[PDB]
């Protein structure tokens, strides 16, 4: 299966990752939680590239 | 092949991507559905590929479970396009 980093900040702390098509997408962090600011920028990259962000499941993590 | 009309990162330093990433959000599929506290851990193979260790908590089985995979760059290691297999 295809695996592609389609966004990444400068200190490799936050990544947007998609599969071979727009049914596969993940938001990853070096920390268990991200900030709204960081969330909105991620959603904003997802939408700009045509991903249906209503499909996100917000995964249980320590502090969430 | 990546989806049609997407940007892939093109200045890519593999070594700096390694180690542990928490999964904040996912589009659901059978492989992951219901899993909690998910991380993926990336490490460099002898053959220049990446090892991928996916880990999550399974509340219905009451166990931590992992999936073991390998990833290969489809083009150059400076472009973050890859194929993943799990065995
Ligand atoms: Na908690």
């Amino acid at each position: 299966g295809g695996y592609n980093v389609i966004a990444l900040d400068r200190e490799y702390r936050h990544a947007l990752v998609c599969g071979p098509d727009r049914d596969y997408l993940w938001i990853n962090s070096r920390t268990p939680t991200i900030s709204d600011e960081v969330k909105q920028e991620m959603l904003a990259v997802a939408t700009r590239e045509g991903f249906d962000v209503s499909k996100f499941i917000w995964v249980q993590q320590p502090g969430s | 092949t990546p989806p049609r009309g997407v940007t892939v990162v093109n200045n890519f330093d593999c070594k700096r991507y390694l180690g542990t990433w928490y999964e904040i959000a996912r589009f659901d599929h059978r492989a992951e559905r219901g899993l909690e506290k998910v991380t993926a851990t990336y490490s460099l193979r002898d053959d220049g590929g990446l090892n991928v260790i996916f880990k999550g908590y399974n509340p219905d089985r009451g166990m931590w479970q992992q999936y073991v995979g390998k990833a290969y760059f489809t083009g150059a290691p400076t472009r973050a396009a890859l194929k993943v297999a799990f065995f």
